[PDB]
């Protein structure tokens, strides 16, 4: 009687609104990505659809600036807004101080945006999570933004419906300071790791920055060597 | 524009004239320029009519609400003080007035508050254009030890020889008296004619 | 008990009132469109009423521009104000950059107005999907906008009552770059395997856009060739 | 229990409060229209009431312009409402063009406001529907314009209680471009065929405008020939 | 279930609110009025009260101008604030215009006045009804205005809780431009047959105007004559 | 079901919480007044309290100007408030006219303030009724406003708990024009019937004016002269 | 059935949400005051805590002024609140006027305050009761200002848990004028007689002002003399 | 039928949403803090999560300014935005007084922000227990914060999940003006006693001042001594 | 409108005059010039009568409120920050006035601000038409080492110097003596009479 508004206290003390946010989050496919020796990486699991759509339009890795980058999941639509305010955002830092010196206040901003909606009554909060990766003045970093506007910077983490099976495999396998592709391996075994029986791996979007470039995305073929 | 206010042991005498004239033109040759504000209170204006009759409107009516709602008088200085802030609050596009407050709470008070808000304490006061004709008059004939009588004669003396100077003054004479035993009272036209025949004067 | 608000999850985390705008575009007539080679064209299925009613305001497909264009299917007076809005966008997306230079940002004004009216309350969405297509910078583009915002660029879709059946044939038997008429022809064959038994295929309208040139809309007797 | 708000949809996809407007414009009465050789007619069906009413207000059509005019059904407040905002929306149409170059978007004006009200909560609709036609740059016009915002050019048409049985007559007996008279006579049958048994049709307002003229009001012995 | 919204539409299409209004207008005394040869008059029955109150305050008639006047019956608090916002709008159109110069356009503010709270929820209508009355450049004018904001010119009416009775009297008796006497004594009549059994008639307050005159109100021994 | 909200009429056409406030203002004890030959009385009844209160604040006679002054009855908070908005407003009358001219817009000011709490939703009435006396620029006035905003001039009357018992009384014994005293006892006689039995009418405040005087409140010995 | 909101009438005509308020004062702790020969004292009893407590921050009497010193009961939020608003509208009135001329308008600025939360929806109000006790031109005062606005000049009082028993006292044993310390005794016996069996009364805080003299706030020792 | 807003009281007179707030407080791990001679520490129990998280951002102590610190206990959200809250307070004081002058209205300008959501519907309050400690112009400074906004200055103190048994504790056996170090061990064994049996105490931030000095952390080795 | 504030060990001493005049004509010969707006914080005001009046009575508020609700004194380096972000928010706008701030926290300081909003601690600081004057008497006479006496003696020494040159300066002189053993305490008249008899001045 209680998961009705967002304003509303349980007599635990929950908020089963910001929760079922947090449901409609792992009905997204996973999306993984960890730092190493001068750099970080991202990983995004894509079940291969209809060749009718361009490949353009289903990333769900997405360019913010040529030095921030993230991934989402959850609703596409909510998923499409944040990462329009983020990129609205990195431009607002990047001329009131001449360059995007942290991610960390960028991420700051999605996060106060995401916090709000879960205060008010008359509006619903996001339902997506998003995993921001990227260098600046201090190198690189990676955080994970939820629903409820909470952030926390990680050396490896996943999102997603696969999200707990990931980060059980990397909370007993990552060892930091791996060169690139050693690191991406051990990610694609990571998102191995968290399907089910009988799925087979498609192939998954990758890209990656390291200290002193900019990004790239590694195209599928430089993707189909580690499948 | 004369007027004047002196102040005796628990009395307060203030007297103006009445002629209004805002050319070398005499328009009216009886006007309204000293007016009572509240019981023990009065206050007289000199300057531009339109902007001083809308003052004395604002304060008549905001003592009058203050006395039913305290039951008790305002004090004269903070009559001063709310002036002088609302004065001061528009003192960019200001008032052209020049006025002058004196009543009766525990000791007599005259105060003189200018068009930007600054409101002094002073014994005897003059505003107007016969204002230093009046300070003359008074520098070398006030006493603190004057009584009832001779400060009424005292005031008339003053505005009659600032009216044979000044040129945009004269006609009758008002005079009121503020005492705690009898409460504002304004002499009569007989009496100040009286006073102007015993003393020796014309008009 | 929670199919009565726009702003309530369920504990699932579904939007049921998003989605009953979903189930009010199904009630419309069916609208197809693909591109091919240097060009991209638009079919919209037509069952012809009273003769009464002028032939100018039954048209389904509307030039926002002449150089884009769009098709809806769902609830008639939304549908126009919808195409209002894009027409509206598209002017001043022309006057602000010179020129109607991508044509996905038009359809990204239209995405975010109709996203954002499923998340506030005391607002119901639109029950409406429109089909944009036409030559950018870039060159042929084909859209679908559904009620929720989203936005996806394809190489063949449809809307309405057959869209799964359409997009069914057209999964099976599309192959790009055809010449404008057998490409056109095979639209017609999707549009045809998705009526009931019994039903025969009245003229739809067809209209169409080269590489450098203007809009057409093949008028009824070039329609009739191809029945 | 989904019929209480004008925002809310029915599994199946309706607006049922809009629908009720469309019950509540039923109750008016029967009011046709129809173009012909160079010019617009409009019939509006009377049941003749009590003889202390002047009859200047009670006369269902009534004149926007000198060259636009029109006629409603259903609730009398909101239609009265409805043509004092086509008469000022036909006033600033002309101040900001010169003239009232087109009727549509006088109808559009009209249309778009009673549209608004059927989206937002805390405002009911319109009950009133109303037929528009003139004279403009482009010739005759004929609208219908619903409680919903929907507008749709005709060639003849009904509203009111009557509008199945009068647009049943005319889908099978109307031919274009009659002269005047004939058209009328044609338009007095159609009104005929709608009343119930031992009904007698009374005296119906009807009025004109041709090409190059303005309005004029048959009187009530011009109508009293076709009865 | 139904009747508690002012903004909401019963299955038939009803506005039961709006109707419940109309209840209260009847609770109010029976006052009537009609036109002559040159001139209107006004009749209200006065059940007469307490010697206690002033007889200056209980007049169901009041002077909006010198050439306009109204009488009212419903609620006492909602007819005072309409009668004062009569006086107020015809100062205004008198100040805009020169002068008075239809009493149709003050009954139309008043009108669109009380229609505007049939509207929209979190308002109540005014449960009252006004019948004006007056001369303008046209001639003798009346109105009756009802809480719905439909307004009608007759040329004789009742309101109150007599209305169908007096109404149907005049309906078979009254004949136009009676010199002012006969009319005065018609509806003195009128008046009488919609009381019930016993009840005797007292004396009711009686005003009139004349063509190129102003008001006068009818002392109580000018009254008297007629009982 | 009907009494829960300001804003909804009964099928009778009643307003249950504008009645609720009649209720509310029964329970103040009683006060009277009338006027007599050149001037107006005020009588309050106090059952005397804790001899710890000071006197001067439980005075239900109220002074708002030297030449107009009033007394309540109900809430004593709302009761406060509605004194201080009779100052305020009789300070804003007496500065755009110069003098309190008329008592009655004064009253108006009152009564409008009081009338529109009646008629939207989230605010409630005020549950107080007022008699108003005095002299105007036409002698003696005595009004009395009651929490719907009805304002009426009497020559006698009371509010509170004893209201009816003491304007039957008034309304069999009252004659105009008594002199002062004559007048005060007549008051008094009407409110030692209206107490019920066993009960002593203790000291009540009384208050007169005269034309041409100020007021003056009778202290209670002089009061106690006519126990 | 009606206890839930703060803007609704009972059929008695009680505001239920209002005398809860006044049952949330009740759970505070007592505290008394009360004026003597040339000035007023306060008495406020405090059940001894937590040792690791500063004594500067559990004083329930305040100063405000030098000249005006209040003490409160109930919640200890909205007591804190009220102080500040009590501060605040002590120099806003001092700097207005020139001093602090009257106790009686920062007790009605409070009162009004306070009032004001118990007439609109979506506001609770103060469940907080204040004794403003000073020196003022007019010489010692003493109020108390209740949740729903009502403000009282007394010459003794409580508030609290404790309040009936005090007050009870006070009214058979207090005698005005007696010189402090003699009054402080009286007080103190007041407090005592308010507790219950067993309780032994621990030290309370009492502070007092004489005319022509400032606040002091009795020490713990001077305090310590008359227990 | 009375826990679900946050603007009506129990017939008790208790604000259950208020209190449900206070729930949501006491999920949140324990943290301690007390002063000493010449300065103030501060105690936060950690139980050690994922070595993928970057130790900078679990710190529930944080620093506001160089000489005032705070540390939360309750949802993470919340917490944040009161931490930044108290950052911007802490300037704006700073530039408009010059410096910190002192830290109780810092905590005022958080107390007051907190409490002000206790009061208005449609916003919840926060579910956050905030401990401030510093330096100021006076010396040591210890304060709690609490949902509802009220601030207590404490010598010795906890919040979160243990706050019961560690106040227990320090009400029984804290001594002050220890030397920092035995402080600090006494602080450890209030902490150690709070947990549950079989819970080891794994390594907690702490950190303290002095009077002249800035912050300084404890780093983890320096920590590693008292376990 | 002559000002002067010098600081000794553990002492200030403040000083004015009191004449208001704004013409070639001298309004009132008695006015108010040197306030207390704290325990142990003076202030002088220079400049137009209203404005200073106006920022008198927010300074004393405002000092007041912040000491009931702290249970401290303001720092006098805060109180000179206050003042000068109220002077500078309407700089466009500004005020006519020139003022000084002095007071003992746990050293005597004294602070001068300009109609801008800019303040600068100094030892010894005067504000007026007579500030020239009294820099020239100041200059040559001062001395740290001096005690509490010779300071009162300086102060009306460079004020009656002043007097003398500056047709806009004259009357009665009012001192105080800030310390923190006694507080605000402000010299008798006779006292002051006293001084000057003894140094062998006139008025």
């Amino acid at each position: 009687a209680y998961d009705r508004a967002i304003t509303v206290f349980s007599p635990d003390g929950r908020l089963f609104q910001v929760e079922y946010a947090l449901e409609a989050v792992k009905k997204g496919s996973t999306a993984l990505g960890m730092k190493f020796a001068n750099g970080v990486l991202l990983i995004s699991d894509k079940k291969v659809r209809s060749r009718l759509i361009e490949q353009n339009s289903i990333e769900k890795i997405q360019l913010i600036d040529d030095y921030v980058a993230a991934v989402t999941s959850g609703l596409v639509a909510d998923a499409r807004v944040l990462v329009d305010f983020a990129r609205i955002s990195a431009q607002q830092e990047k001329v009131t101080y001449g360059s995007l010196v942290n991610i960390e206040n960028l991420v700051k901003r999605v996060a106060d945006q995401m916090q709000q909606y879960t205060q008010y009554g008359g509006v619903r909060p996001y339902g997506v999570s998003l995993i921001f990766a990227g260098i600046d003045q201090i190198g690189p970093r990676l955080f994970d933004c939820d629903p409820a506007g909470t952030i926390n910077e990680y050396k490896a983490t996943a999102i997603g419906s696969g999200k707990d099976a990931v980060v059980s495999f990397l909370e007993r396998e990552y060892k930091e300071n791996l060169p690139e592709k050693e690191a991406v391996t051990l990610g694609i075994k990571a998102l191995k790791s968290s399907l089910e029986e009988g799925e087979e791996l498609k192939a998954p979007e990758i890209a990656s920055i390291t200290v002193g470039n900019k990004y790239r995305i590694y195209d599928q073929e430089e993707v189909k060597k580690f499948l | 524009t004369t007027t004047v206010g002196i102040t005796l042991k628990d009395a307060v005498i203030m007297a103006t004239e009445r002629r209004v004239t805002m050319e070398n033109f005499i328009m009216h040759k009886n006007g309204k320029k000293l007016f009572q504000i509240d019981t023990y209170t009065g206050m007289t204006i000199a300057g531009l009519v339109g902007d001083a009759q809308v003052l004395v409107r604002y304060m008549k009516a905001e003592l009058e609400l203050y006395r039913l709602q305290r039951r008790v008088n305002m004090p004269i200085e903070a009559v001063a003080t709310l002036l002088s802030n609302m004065l001061n609050q528009v003192k960019y596009m200001p008032y052209m007035v020049q006025l002058l407050v004196g009543g009766i709470d525990t000791a007599p008070h005259v105060f003189s508050i200018d068009a930007a808000g600054g409101s002094v304490e002073d014994i005897y006061a003059s505003t107007g254009s016969g204002s230093p004709f009046v300070y003359g008059v008074l520098e070398s004939q006030y006493s603190e030890k004057m009584t009832v009588d001779e400060g009424v004669d005292l005031v008339i003396r003053a505005i009659s020889a600032a009216k044979q100077r000044d040129s945009a003054s004269g006609g009758m004479i008002d005079v009121a008296v503020i005492t705690r035993k009898d409460g504002y009272v304004q002499l009569p036209t007989d009496q100040i004619e009286s006073r102007i025949r015993k003393l020796g004067l014309i008009l």
